[PDB]
RNA sequence: AGCACCGUGGCGCAGUGGAAGCGCGAUGGGCUCAUAACCCAUAGGACGUUGGAUCGAAACCAACCGGUGCUACCA
């Protein structure tokens, strides 16, 4: 189909961030990664068409009349991207502040990396190309003797 | 044996006994110190030789073991045969908060110290600052100031860390003692720490004046001896000589004694009359004690109780020579103003002392003692109070006190005080 | 005096809490290691009231006096034990998560 | 030394074929009407089940399915299965032909504690008596007759086991052999119900001695104390030292250990006694904690 | 700041969790197989095994997630990871009782203790069958 | 499918011997990518984009 | 350092002289629209090691080794 990730623009709103616990009607409990402490909301086209979860991590926005009233999760940043995202050089992973900072809460934490891709296959496509018009031997059996 | 006797200080998670292990080879245990996990307890005690290495100033490079230095009658380093000159014990007294009491226990036997820094925490912690406050009761001269870690970090917070601490020593104690690098589990920079401990000077003691013992340890009965003779292999009053020489079958006096209860609410306390069995310091088996070095000496008659050590702050003499026994004390004491040992946000943010008041919980650290005592007046002369002791103690001296005080289930010094007595 | 003080300051009381699940979303969690001398029905009856919950005052063999309630709770098991000098901060045991 | 050799030869063989599994116990075929008996379960069949008794041969009986327990088991398998042995109790019994009907239902409360007990002292009995038999000729039957049987019949129900007019009497004291008759077989009897049994084990308390207190003499008073602690005494074993643990400075453990009854408190007692009463004089007391146990 | 293998699951069944790289992550803080398993089944206090092809198996169910790691990191910072330097290289040793630990890269000693729970488990949580299997 | 086939269940009552029959046993998820199966081309163009 | 207890299938254990079993497992099938739940068939044992007692044992005795608990704290 089409892409399942986006990256944040630092002007008109919109700045990651994660996800602490959930509250009720709607709203929840949300946490910057370099700001301070924050109440989250949701838009209405992911009711209960997507499910945020806690300590998802995910893109806000902010409003353009007035700051510091309420932001709102507009997307969501599905599991298998996070942890590329938090690779790059992009965010925290320990989302400056965590509740705190001056409590240092949640230390090492030794990181993860998805080193995890090659498994030591997957080596060699730089080999031959066809042979064909060429006699060329090719009998089974070889190895089968070693007398 | 030992002529000099050196202890250790430092709070902990900075090194004690890891100064001690790198030199000595030895470590100390008891059981339930392993399962509190590097906590060391109760005291440390080991013995190094001091032999000097004649071509080594700082050589770049040898074994990390301290064989090649000093504690050995060759040498490999200079290459040829050594020469005595001194004799170390070692003593190591602790860190952590509630070991003040027992740090205090030890704190008077000493002829020396090492402070231990590290690197890998801040400035100057509340405990660091405390033991020094310790030492200045009972007045040594002596010490000398250590990062422990070094190579752990790096060469650049070392040099900051080193500044600072420079900077605020000798404006606290003159003398300008160093400040030094050392490593002691990986062992390497002895040969500097040693040429500083060479220059230590030969103190005084007397050596022809009437018995004087001061005991920290006990127990030594069997585990094996268990066939034959049958048990065990008779006890010690294992500690240091102050004054003249203990020479093997002598007649000694335990001047606390056996503790007898009140009889209504005056109790009594009857001396211990006992003979010197054997002298043994280190390995070898000494026919006279000189002043100087932990001697155990051996004693007798009957059982119960000296399990690890019941003969806390108690004073040997010889037989007809007696320090007196004071059941109640006079103290002139002088308190400081800031309540060292509490840790808040930073050392330097300290609550301040209250006032010495009738009807409250003391301690009093009267040299090796820990009695308990209770303030029943404040009046007899202006900043004087007449403490009643329920464990009696043996003046010799004038005597140096530490007082200490709970603060929140544990002592912290709260000022220091001497008997007019 | 010191002796008791050391005894008690670095030695025994070592608190237990432990959190467990009954089935899909649904949690247990108890709470061991507190001195006998305490009522256990009066902190049992507090942690219920601030919260939907269900305690007990169970006693079994070689374990005794262990409490459990209802639903998964560790934070505010550790937090209440913390000011109140009921965990010495040193023995706070979680196996949660 | 043809007692290794013939073991290990023997290990290759072909094997010596023994009566080790089968012989009724008791002189009887078969029990009365609700007698509790110790079976062993060859099989399930569904529709109850076939085991066999060992009390008496390997005469068969059969439980009927839904006797098994009250509980709903759905599977009768995950509760008894095959190879057991177990205790059951007879509901029915035909003497004609020897059909037997049996229930693990009945069996409640214990009961087959007594069970086990019986079968036990049964089993001991018999392979006893084979191994007198048939290191000369006679098969089973007749040595049995002569020497087990008279035993459950002389006196009622007190087994061959027991009470001191059985065989476990002439393990104590010897004169019962008079009454009944018997020639080499007396000797070979006699010597394997000693070469096997065995008593086997009993306490081994540890004297504990808290010499508490003071005296211008404790340690040489303590020495006096320890040196009629031990031997003492050595007689036959049971002993009673070694003495061997320091516990704490007035606490000392002393080891007693018996092999042989109550003997050993008697010994403990008299051996308190004289060390504080004594002695004790010329240092601390002695106190007991007591002193015995470990157990 | 090391790298470890980021443990990865399967949600087999709606309750079990199976759990692939077992054995890779067991290697590469170097301790061995069983002692390391124990610890973990222990702590979430659940039953499964391992032995198959080296994926373990739990009855433990959670929504799935990376979420696992917070188990691996308590087992980590008690067991191998030294208090002096912050570094695994480390390698188990045998002392006396209940002494074991030994840091390399510096050789700064350090002793630890082995879990043996059996204190308090709760009950959990259909009954019936379990006085039938006592039966 | 698996989701689909415990949605067909089938059926409430408490009891049949001692334990329970309960459809439906909570589910609010919910899924996951959706990985989309990619291959009109991959590697050459990403290092211009 | 002694005392006490324990050592049996991958793991936890049963088995007081006629002497290889059980619960959890692994692997492969069957029940079910699927999963739990639940059946069945397979492989997997120097019964810690050594000596001794015994017609004969894995079971009893001794020696050593390992594991855990308790008391010991070692000039
Ligand atoms: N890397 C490094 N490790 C060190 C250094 N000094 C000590 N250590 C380590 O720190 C640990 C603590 O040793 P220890 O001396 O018991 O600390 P302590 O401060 O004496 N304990 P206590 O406070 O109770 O006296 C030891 O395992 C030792 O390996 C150092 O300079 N560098
Ligand atoms: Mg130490
Ligand atoms: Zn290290």
């Amino acid at each position: 189909q089409k892409r399942d990730i986006v990256y944040a623009d630092p002007q008109e709103g919109e700045e990651y961030a994660q996800v602490k616990k959930a509250l009720g009607n709607l709203r929840l409990e949300l946490q910057l990664a370099d700001g301070s402490k924050a109440i989250g909301s949701i838009r209405g086209a992911m009711v209960r068409k997507v499910w945020i979860g806690q300590g998802d991590v995910v893109l806000v926005s902010k409003r353009s009349f007035n700051k510091n009233d309420i932001v709102d999760v507009i997307h969501r940043y599905n599991p298998a991207e996070v942890r590329a995202l938090v690779k790059d050089e992009v965010i925290p992973r320990d989302f400056r502040s965590s509740d705190e900072r001056d409590a240092k809460n949640a230390h090492s934490d030794y990181v993860f990396v998805a080193e995890n891709d090659d498994d030591g296959g997957a080596d060699d496509d730089d080999q031959n190309v066809l042979d064909r018009n060429k006699v060329v031997l090719d009998d089974p059996l070889a190895t089968f003797d070693e007398l | 044996q030992a002529t000099v006797n050196i202890g250790t200080i430092g709070h902990v998670a900075h090194g004690k006994s890891t100064v001690v292990k790198a030199l000595s080879g030895v470590k100390t245990q008891k059981y339930h110190r392993e399962a509190v996990m590097n906590i060391t307890i109760h005291l440390g005690y080991a013995n190094a030789k001091v032999f000097k290495c004649d071509k080594c100033e700082l050589p770049a490079a040898f074994h990390a073991f301290p064989s090649s230095q000093p504690d050995k009658t060759d040498c490999p380093t200079c290459g040829s045969p050594l020469t005595l000159k001194r004799h170390f014990s070692f003593v190591d007294c602790p860190g952590h908060d509630v070991l003040m009491a027992t740090m205090l226990n030890g704190a008077a036997i000493m002829d020396a110290a090492l402070l231990l820094i590290a690197a890998n925490e801040p400035f100057p912690q509340p405990q660091t600052l405390e033991h020094l406050k310790a030492v200045e009761i009972m007045r040594l001269a002596n010490l000398v100031i250590l990062q422990n870690k070094i190579d752990l970090v790096g060469e650049v917070h070392a040099q900051d860390q080193y500044h600072k601490i420079r900077n605020y020593i000798d404006s606290t104690i003159g003398s300008n003692i160093p400040i030094i690098p050392i490593s002691a589990q990986l062992k390497r920079n002895i040969d500097y720490l040693l040429e500083y401990l060479c220059h230590i000077p030969l103190p005084t003691r007397q050596l022809n004046c009437p018995a004087h013992m001061t005991v920290v340890r006990s127990f030594d009965i069997n585990k094996p001896g268990e066939v034959d003779i049958e048990n065990l292999r008779g006890g010690v009053a294992g500690g240091t000589v102050t004054r003249g020489i203990i020479r093997v079958n002598q007649v000694l006096e335990i001047r606390p004694g056996q503790v007898h209860a009140q009889t209504g609410g005056t109790f009594s306390c009857t001396p211990l009359r006992t003979r010197a069995l054997t002298l043994k310091a280190e390995d070898n088996s000494l026919q006279y004690a000189v002043p100087g070095g932990l001697i155990a000496v051996g004693t007798t008659l009957d059982p119960t109780l000296t399990r690890q050590d019941k003969m806390v702050g108690h004073m040997i003499a010889d037989e007809g020579s007696l320090p007196e026994v004071y059941a109640e004390i006079e103290v002139q004491y002088f308190l400081f103003e800031e309540m060292v040992g509490r840790s808040k946000q930073r050392d330097r943010n300290a609550k301040r002392v209250q006032k010495l008041n009738l009807q409250e919980t003391l301690q009093i650290n009267v040299g090796t003692l820990t009695a308990g005592a209770t303030v029943v007046n404040i009046t007899k002369n202006p900043d004087i109070a007449k403490l009643t002791l329920v464990t009696p103690v043996c003046c010799t001296l004038d005597e140096h006190i530490a007082i200490s005080r709970l603060v929140e289930k544990n002592f912290r010094l709260i000022g220091w005080g001497i008997i007019r007595r | 005096q010191q002796k008791r003080s050391v005894q008690d300051a670095l030695e025994a009381q070592k608190v237990h809490i432990r959190v467990q699940q009954r089935k899909g979303k649904k949690f247990v969690t108890s709470v061991q290691g507190l001195n006998q001398a305490l009522n256990f029905r009066r902190i049992s009856r507090e942690f219920q009231r601030r919260w939907g919950c269900n305690g007990t005052v169970i006693v079994t063999p070689d374990a005794g006096t262990v409490i459990q309630l209802q639903g998964n709770w560790s934070e505010e098991i550790k937090k209440f034990l913390l000011d109140e000098n009921m965990a010495t901060e040193q023995n706070l045991e979680i196996h949660s998560l | 030394l043809d007692k290794r050799q013939q073991r290990f030869l023997a290990a290759c063989l072909g094997v010596t074929t023994w009566d080790g599994r089968d012989v009724c116990f008791y002189e009887e075929k078969l029990p009365k009407e609700n007698d509790v008996v110790w079976v062993k379960v060859i099989q399930v069949n569904d529709t109850s089940a076939v085991v066999q008794l060992l009390e008496y041969g390997n005469h068969e009986g059969i439980i009927p399915y839904t006797e098994i327990t009250r509980i709903r088991i759905r599977a009768i398998g995950k509760v008894i299965k095959v190879g057991r042995n177990e205790a059951a109790q007879v509901i029915r019994i035909d003497k004609e032909k020897g059909y037997i009907d049996l229930s693990k239902k009945q069996v409640t409360l214990k009961e087959a504690k007594e069970c086990e007990a019986r079968f036990l002292k049964g089993n001991e009995v018999r392979s006893i008596v084979c191994h007198v038999a048939d290191e000369c000729g006679i098969p089973a039957a007749q040595a049995m007759e002569m020497i087990a049987y008279p035993l459950y019949r002389r006196q009622p129900g007190k087994h061959a086991w027991d009470w001191l007019h059985e065989l476990n009497r002439n393990r104590d004291v010897e004169g019962i052999l008079g009454p009944l008759h018997l020639p080499e077989k007396a000797q070979k009897l006699l010597l394997a119900t000693l070469e096997h049994t065995v008593r086997n084990d009993t306490a081994t308390i540890h004297a504990d001695i808290e010499m508490t207190c003071f005296q211008c003499d404790g340690v040489n008073a303590l020495r006096d104390v320890l040196l009629l602690g031990r031997r003492f005494k050595a007689d036959q074993e049971p002993q009673i030292p070694i003495s061997v643990t320091i516990v704490g400075p007035p606490r000392y453990r002393l080891r007693a250990k018996t092999e042989e009854r109550e003997e050993g408190m008697r010994r403990m007692r008299e051996t308190i006694e004289t060390m504080a009463i004594e002695i004790a004089k010329r240092g601390g007391i002695l106190r007991v904690v007591h002193g015995p146990y470990a157990l | 700041r090391n790298r470890l293998p980021e443990p990865k699951l399967e949600k087999i069944g709606k309750k079990k969790v199976i759990i692939t790289n077992f054995g890779r992550i067991c290697q590469a803080f170097n301790r061995p197989i069983q002692d390391v398993k124990d610890y973990i089944e222990k702590e979430l206090s659940v039953g499964g095994n391992l032995d198959s092809n080296d994926a373990l198996i739990l009855k433990y169910e959670i929504q799935k997630s990376t979420a696992f790691d917070n188990i691996l990191y308590k087992y980590l910072d008690e067991f191998v990871k030294c208090n002096s330097c912050h570094k695994i290289d480390t390698t188990l040793t045998k002392e006396g009782r209940r002494m074991e630990l030994r840091c390399n890269w510096c050789t700064a000693t350090r002793t630890v203790q082995a879990v043996g729970s059996a204190t308090y488990s709760a009950q959990v949580g259909k009954r019936s069958k379990a006085r039938l299997q006592a039966m | 499918k698996q989701r689909e086939s415990t949605l067909k269940q089938k059926r409430l009552t408490t009891g049949d011997d001692g334990d329970v029959e309960v459809a439906d046993r909570d589910m609010s998820d919910g899924e996951g990518e959706d990985e989309l199966f990619v291959v009109p081309d991959v590697l050459p163009e990403f290092t211009f984009i």
